[PDB]
C-alpha cells in the first residue's frame, strides 16, 4: 500500500532526518526533504510533506478540520474507549491521535512503537524521534484513522 | 397548463415503438385531444417534415419548450 | 338489561362518568406561538391548541418556568426570564388534573437535537470512573447565538464570542495548546469543544469582530464627596486597545493607547 | 388522528389550527354553539332510511340560554379525548345551569326534539312551564 | 387479456433546513392527497434513508388502487404520514400518467390478429409475435 | 458552473451569507452535486472575506475548465469508439499498469474527464470497466467490456392494525 | 434549560450536568407505567446543608439584614 | 440545577435563588397528602411583564426580524445590577452603581458599547429599563 | 457550610487569554487585526495587536521575574 | 348595523393575525321593506316596460336587491 | 400647532444651517442659531435648540431618558410593529425613532422623508441634510411621538 510503504521508508531515513526540528505549529514553506538545511515542522506539516512527495497533494496547513469533512479517511476506532488488547490488530501506516483536544497525532509503526515529534512546548530543539507506546499510551485517546486513494475524485 | 401540455407530448414521447416516422398529425391529434374546445390550434418551426427513422433508431429524448402565443 | 344502556367504556364494565373527564399524568406538547409581552406561551396538542383564549396575552395563557423570581425588601421586583423557543417538546402538568388548566413543567429536546449538542465521544461508564470524568463533567451550553460557553471538571474552561474570538484557560501541559499565544494563538478550530457531536463546526452566527469596554463609575463612597472618577478598557474592531482614566467634572484624562498599526 | 401533517408547497392558511383535525366552535350563548356543535356533524351522520337522516327527525331548535351573563367562548371539539358526542355535549351543557334532555314534540306530533333550555328553577321560567 | 398496471411516479420532499445527522424513513410509509378529487392513496415499497446536508430527497411511490385515478394532476399529492416536523412541502414534480384500466379491446383483438397469422412458423410474422409475448418488451 | 454559482452568492448576498455559513453551503452543494461539502465551504469563506470571486479562486479549490461554455448546452455522447480512444491516449505505455503509483494518477484523470466532459457519468460503473481493462491489459477477450459502460449507463405495524381489524 | 432552532436552521440549546447516584422526580406520561419522564434533580438535606454558606436558621425574607 | 459527588469523594452543586412569597408547583409524592415536593417557580403575569424588555406583542419565531428581540437570555441577579445576552451580537453585563461591560459589532448597535468622549451612558441602553 | 475548606480540584496555574478576530466589517475589507491579552502560568502578561497579512505586531510584555 | 371598530377578533388561532377592526359602519342590515316601498318599488316597474328610457333603465338597475341608491 | 410650524421653518432654513456640524454627543454651550461659527450637534440637542427658541424650554442634554416620565409626549405607535402603508398616516413634525437601542432619533416631513443628521460614528464631518425614508425604513423601529404643550403645567 501507500501509506504503508510511506512509513516504512520514512522509518528506514529516520536517523538521517536529524534536520527536521519540533515546534509547536511550523508551518515552513521550504520543503524538508529537498534541503539540507535545518527546519522546523510539526507533525501534520510532516505528514503533509511525506504525502506530497508522491502524486498525491492533500491540502495545507492540514489542521484537525482537514480530517472531518474532506473524505480522505474513514475511522478505524473511535475516541472515547481505551483497549490495550486490541493494539495488535492495527497496521503500519495508521495515523494515532494524542492530546484531549487533538493537540498532536502520530504514525503507528510495527512492535507496539510510533513516530512523532515530542519536546517542550515553546519551540523545542529535539528532532524527530521515535518513542515506545507503553509510557504515550495514557494519552492515546483511541481514535484512530485510515487512508484510501483509489476510490477518491 | 403550461406544465401539463409538456408532460403529455414527453409522454407522447415515449411507449413509441421502433421504426415509424415522427409523423406530426398523430401528435396534434394526440394534444388536441386533451381539449378540443380549449385548445385552438397547434403550430411547429423546424419538425413539419416528418423524421424518417432507421431500423435501430427509436425517438424517445427531447426536450419540450412551450410557446404560447 | 333494559337499565344497562349507558354511558360504559372499556372490555369489563365500568361506570363511565365525571372521573373519565379528569385527565390521569402528564402529556406532552409543542410550543405553536408565544406572547412576547407576558412571556405566556399556547401549547397544541396533537389535535387540539391549550391555552389560547379571546384574552391576547395577560389574562389567560400558560405559564413557563422560571430560574428565580422575588421582591426585594427595597420593593423592587428581580427574577429571570429564560429563553422561550418555539416548535420545542414541553412537559404539562394540569392543576388538579383538569383539562383546561395548564402549565408547562420542564423543556425536553429531542435524541437527535440532544446527539448534536454534545461533545461526550463515550458510549457509557460509571460516572465515579477518573477518566470518565474528564469527558462527563462537563457543563457545556450553547446561548441563542452559536458562540458557546463551556466549563469542565478540569482545568479548562473556555467561553466564545462573536466572530473566532474566544476566551480560554488551562493549567495541564497536556492541555496547553488550546489556551497557547505561540506565534498566532491558538486557532478556534483546534478547539475540540468547538464542534457539534456529528463531526461538524459550530459556526458562529455573527462574523463581524465585536468591540468590548470595561466601563467603572459610581456615585458616592463613605467619605462622603461625590464620586466622579471614569476609567474604561475599550477594545475596537479594528483591534485598538485604550485604557483610560478620567475625572469629567475636573476636565482631566490619563489615556494609554494602543493602534491597530 | 396522531401522524397527518397536511401540507402544501409554498401556500399556507393564515387561521391557526388548519391542516391538523383541531375544529373551534365560537358563540356568546348555548343556542350559538349548540347550533354550531350538532350541525357540524349532523348530516354527514348518513344512514339507509328509503326517505332523510336524523335532521328531519330531530328539530333541535328553539334553544336557549343566559345569554347576557355567558361571554363569548372558544369552545374546542376535540376537549374529551376519543370521547362521544354526548361527552362534548355536557361541556357545552354547563350543568346544573342549563337542562338538557330528549323528549316527544308535543307542537309537532310524529317527532323527537333536543331540548337546551336554563333551568325553570327561577321564578318567571317556573311559570312559564306547561301545567298538568 | 392481461390485467392492468398500477400508476407509480415521483415524489419531491422539501425541508425547512438541511438534515444535521442522517434520518430514516420507515417502509410502507402512506402518501395522499387532500383534495376531493383524487383520495387516491400511494405507498413505498422499499427502504429509503435521508442523508444529512440534504434539503430534498425523491422516492418512488406505487398506486394501490389498480386503475386510472392514479394519474394525477400535477401537484395533487401534498401529504405525507409518519412525517417528522423537519419536512416544510410535499409535491409531485410531474403528473404520473402512467396508470391504466383493463387492456383494450382493440389492443387485444390486434394481439390477437398477430397470435393467429403467427400460426405458420418460419415468417416474419411469427417471429413478430414470438418477440411480442412476453409482457416487458414493447414494440 | 462558475457564473450559476457565482450568481447564487450574488443573489443571496454577503450579508445573508454569512449567517450561517455551513448550512447556507448545503444549499449548494444541494443543488449541484458536482461539489462536496469541503469545495463549497472552502469558496463561500473567499467569497465573504474578500468580497467576491475570481476565476483563479474557482480552479484553485477544484481543477475545472472554467473557460469552456459549451458543456450547458451541448455535451458529446461518447459512443464506444470514443472511449475506445480515450484509453488509448490516457494509457500509451505497458509500464503503466506495472507502476501502480502512475496508474492510480492516470485512472483517476480518465475518470475525472469522463463522468463531467460528456453525456453521462458514473463512479461505480466506470470503475469496473477499469477494473478489467487493467486486469487484461487493455485488450480483454471480448468487446463487452467496451459495451459494458456504455449498456450500464443511460411489517409488524401493519400486520398487527390489520388483523386487529380483522377480528 | 432551553433548546431550538434558528431561522437560518442552526440547533441551540443547553446540556446540563448529569451526575450519577443524584436523586430525581419522575413523572409518568398518562399515568402509565413503562413511560418515564425526569422533572428535576433534588438533593438530600445533608448535601443541602454542605453547599451553603448561610448560618442563618430562619427569618422571613424582607428583612434587611 | 444540578448536584452530584466527584470520584474523589468532594460535593458539589448548586443552591439556587429562594424566594419568599413566590408561587411554586408542587407535586405529591403516590399522588399522597402530607408528601409535597416543588417542582418549578413561575412568576405572575405582571412580574413576567416587567422583567422583559420585548416590546413585540406576537409573531413567529422563524422571523429574521423577531428573532432580533426574541432571541433574548435576558435575566436578573438578586442585586438589581442585571446580565443580558441576545441571538445578535450585542452582550450587556452589569455590576454595582452605573459600571458595566458590553460588547457589539453592528455598526447600528456602536453606540451601545463605545467610548467616545466619556462614553456610553448607562440610560442609553435600552436594555437597563424595566 | 460544615466549617470545611473549599479546596480546588486542580493545583496547577492557570493560563488566560482574550484573543480577538473577524471576518469582515461594513468597509468592506477584510478583517486581519488579531490581538490577545495572555497570561501564562509563570505570571508573565503580554498585550499585543497583530496584523497577520501584513507580517506587522507591537507586544506590550510582562516577565515573571 | 353595528357600529364602528366592533369586529375586534377572528374568533379562531390568529396565530399570525395581530387585531382585526372596520373603520366603516354597517348600513346594509335592513328590516323586510314595508308596503310604501312596494308600491314605489312596482310603480317604477309598471313605467320600466318600455325600454330605452331613463326612467327603464333605474329599474334596470335597481333590479338586484343589494342596489339601494 | 408649535411642532409643525418649527418642522416647516428648519425645512425652510435646512440649506442655510450648513455650519452645524454631526457628532456622536455634541452637547456644545453655544447657540447654533446664534452664531455664524461651525458648532457640532447631534439629533437630541438640535431638538433642545429648535424648542428653546420659543417660550418652551424643556431640559438638558434630553437624552432617552427625558420620552419616558416627563409627561411632554404621548406615543403614536408603539415599538415592535412595522407597517409600511400605515406612514401616510402620520403628520409633520413626529418624532422618528432609529436603531436597536435608540441610537439616534428624526423629525418627520412630508412626501415620504425625514430630517437627521447621518455619517461615520467618529465625528463626522458631514453637515445636516434630508434624506429619504425608503432606505431607512428597515431601521425605522415602529416608535412615534407626538409634542403637546396646553396642558403641561
Amino acid at each position: 500500500p501507500l501509506s504503508t510503504i510511506l512509513a516504512l521508508d520514512l522509518n528506514d531515513n529516520l536517523k538521517s532526518l536529524s534536520n527536521i526540528k519540533y515546534m509547536f505549529k511550523g508551518a515552513p514553506k521550504e520543503n524538508p526533504f529537498g534541503t539540507d538545511k535545518d527546519v522546523y515542522i510539526d507533525t501534520y506539516n510532516l505528514l503533509y510533506w511525506l504525502y506530497l512527495g508522491e502524486d498525491e497533494e492533500l491540502a495545507y496547513p492540514m489542521n484537525i478540520n482537514y480530517f472531518f469533512t474532506e473524505g480522505r479517511f474513514f475511522t478505524i476506532f473511535g475516541k472515547g474507549h481505551k483497549y490495550k488488547v486490541d493494539v495488535s490488530k492495527f497496521i503500519v501506516g495508521d495515523i494515532l491521535f494524542f492530546g484531549r483536544s487533538d493537540t498532536n497525532i502520530g504514525i503507528y509503526v510495527g512492535d507496539g512503537e510510533f513516530i512523532s515529534m515530542m519536546g517542550k512546548f515553546p519551540k523545542d530543539e529535539t528532532p524527530i524521534g521515535k518513542y515506545k507506546l507503553d509510557d504515550y499510551w495514557n494519552e492515546f485517546n483511541g481514535r484512530v484513522m485510515r487512508f484510501d486513494e483509489e476510490v477518491y475524485i | 397548463l403550461q406544465k401539463h401540455i409538456e408532460s403529455v407530448i414527453r409522454s407522447y414521447l415515449n411507449n413509441l415503438k421502433t421504426s415509424d416516422d415522427l409523423i406530426i398529425t398523430d401528435l396534434i391529434q394526440a394534444i388536441m385531444n386533451i381539449d378540443d374546445v380549449l385548445i385552438y390550434d397547434v403550430s411547429f418551426d423546424n419538425l413539419d417534415e416528418n423524421i424518417i427513422v432507421p431500423p435501430q433508431g427509436i425517438i424517445r429524448a427531447g426536450e419540450i419548450k412551450v410557446e404560447l402565443k | 338489561m333494559v337499565v344497562r344502556f349507558q354511558s360504559s367504556m372499556g372490555r369489563s364494565l365500568k361506570r363511565v362518568d365525571s372521573d373519565d373527564l379528569n385527565v390521569k399524568g402528564l402529556v406532552l406538547a409543542t410550543v405553536s406561538k408565544i406572547n412576547y409581552k407576558y412571556q405566556s406561551v399556547e401549547v397544541k396538542v396533537n389535535n387540539l391548541t391549550l391555552g389560547s383564549r379571546i384574552g391576547d396575552d395577560g389574562s389567560l395563557a400558560v405559564p413557563y418556568p422560571k430560574s428565580f423570581i422575588g421582591r426585594t425588601p427595597e420593593g423592587s421586583v428581580f427574577g429571570t426570564k429564560p429563553l422561550i423557543t418555539e416548535g420545542s417538546v414541553v412537559l404539562i402538568g394540569f392543576l388538579n388534573d383538569d383539562i383546561n388548566s395548564p402549565i408547562i413543567l420542564s423543556v425536553y429536546g429531542d435524541n437527535e437535537q440532544n446527539k448534536m449538542i454534545n461533545t461526550n465521544p463515550l458510549d457509557g461508564g460509571k460516572f465515579d470512573t477518573e477518566s470518565v470524568y474528564k469527558y462527563s463533567s462537563s457543563l457545556y451550553e450553547i446561548l441563542p447565538s452559536l458562540n458557546y460557553k463551556y466549563d469542565d471538571g478540569e482545568g479548562t474552561s473556555i467561553r466564545t464570542y462573536n466572530g473566532k474570538s474566544f476566551f480560554s484557560m488551562t493549567s495541564g501541559e497536556e492541555e496547553k495548546p488550546q489556551a497557547t499565544d505561540f506565534y498566532t494563538g491558538t486557532e478556534y478550530q483546534d478547539l475540540f469543544t468547538s464542534y457539534y457531536g456529528n463531526k461538524t463546526l459550530i459556526e458562529p452566527r455573527i462574523q463581524k469582530a465585536p468591540n468590548m469596554l470595561f466601563k467603572h463609575q459610581g456615585v458616592f463612597y463613605d467619605d462622603g464627596t461625590p464620586d466622579n472618577h471614569i476609567t474604561t478598557l475599550f477594545i475596537s474592531e479594528r483591534g485598538d486597545i485604550r485604557a483610560s482614566v478620567l475625572n469629567t467634572e475636573t476636565q482631566k484624562r490619563t489615556t494609554q493607547e494602543m493602534s491597530s498599526d | 388522528i396522531q401522524e397527518v401533517q397536511a401540507v402544501l408547497p409554498e401556500v399556507g392558511w393564515l387561521i391557526d389550527g388548519d391542516g391538523d383535525n383541531e375544529v373551534k366552535f365560537t358563540g356568546s350563548s348555548a343556542h350559538e354553539v349548540m347550533t354550531g356543535i350538532i350541525r357540524r356533524f349532523i348530516p354527514y351522520m348518513k344512514y339507509n332510511y328509503t326517505e332523510n337522516t336524523i335532521d328531519n327527525y330531530l328539530d333541535y331548535d328553539d334553544l336557549s340560554s343566559w345569554d347576557e351573563f355567558e361571554k363569548l367562548t372558544e369552545v374546542s371539539a376535540f376537549t374529551n379525548f376519543d370521547g362521544s358526542l354526548k361527552q362534548l355535549m355536557d361541556m357545552v351543557t354547563a350543568r346544573p345551569f342549563n337542562e338538557l334532555f330528549f323528549k316527544n314534540s308535543e307542537k309537532t306530533p310524529g317527532k323527537a326534539q333536543l331540548v337546551l333550555r336554563k333551568t325553570p328553577f327561577n321564578p318567571t321560567e317556573w311559570r312559564a312551564l306547561d301545567m298538568i | 387479456k392481461r390485467q392492468s398496471k398500477r400508476a407509480y411516479g415521483d415524489v419531491t420532499i422539501q425541508f425547512y433546513q438541511p438534515l444535521d445527522m442522517r434520518m430514516y424513513i420507515p417502509a410502507g410509509t402512506t402518501f395522499t392527497s387532500t383534495r376531493q378529487e383524487y383520495p387516491q392513496q400511494f405507498e413505498t415499497l422499499v427502504d429509503y434513508y435521508a442523508e444529512p446536508d440534504s434539503t430534498e430527497i425523491v422516492v418512488e411511490v406505487y398506486c394501490k388502487e389498480t386503475g386510472v385515478a392514479g394519474n394525477v394532476p400535477e401537484g395533487t399529492i401534498n401529504t405525507i404520514a409518519s412525517g417528522s416536523s423537519l419536512i416544510r412541502s410535499v409535491n409531485n414534480e410531474y403528473s404520473f400518467n402512467t396508470g391504466t384500466k383493463e387492456e383494450s379491446q382493440e389492443d387485444f383483438k390486434r394481439r390477437f390478429h398477430s397470435f393467429v397469422e403467427s400460426r405458420g412458423r418460419a415468417t416474419n410474422k411469427s417471429v413478430r409475435y414470438g418477440a411480442l409475448q412476453i409482457p416487458d418488451v414493447e414494440g | 458552473t462558475y457564473s450559476k454559482i457565482m450568481k447564487d452568492l450574488s443573489n443571496y448576498g454577503r450579508d445573508n451569507i454569512s449567517k450561517g455559513i455551513d448550512k447556507y453551503t448545503s444549499k449548494l452543494s444541494s443543488k449541484y452535486k458536482n461539489l462536496k461539502k469541503a469545495q463549497a465551504k472552502k469558496i463561500i469563506e473567499k467569497f465573504v472575506k474578500e468580497g467576491k470571486v475570481t476565476e483563479k479562486e474557482y480552479e484553485k479549490i477544484t481543477g475545472n475548465k472554467v473557460d469552456d461554455e459549451l458543456t450547458s448546452d451541448n455535451r458529446p455522447k461518447l459512443t464506444k469508439d470514443k472511449l475506445k480512444s480515450i484509453l488509448k491516449e490516457k494509457f500509451k505505455t505497458q509500464d503503466d499498469f506495472n507502476n501502480s503509483k502512475k496508474k492510480k494518477k492516470a485512472k483517476t484523470d480518465a475518470l475525472k474527464e469522463l463522468t463531467t466532459k460528456y453525456r453521462f457519468g458514473n463512479k461505480t460503473h466506470a470503475t469496473t470497466l477499469l477494473d478489467e481493462y487493467i486486469k487484461y491489459k487493455g485488450e480483454p477477450p471480448n468487446d463487452e467490456a467496451f459495451d459494458k459502460y456504455l449498456k450500464a449507463i443511460e411489517s409488524p405495524l401493519v400486520m398487527f392494525s390489520r388483523m386487529l381489524f380483522n377480528w
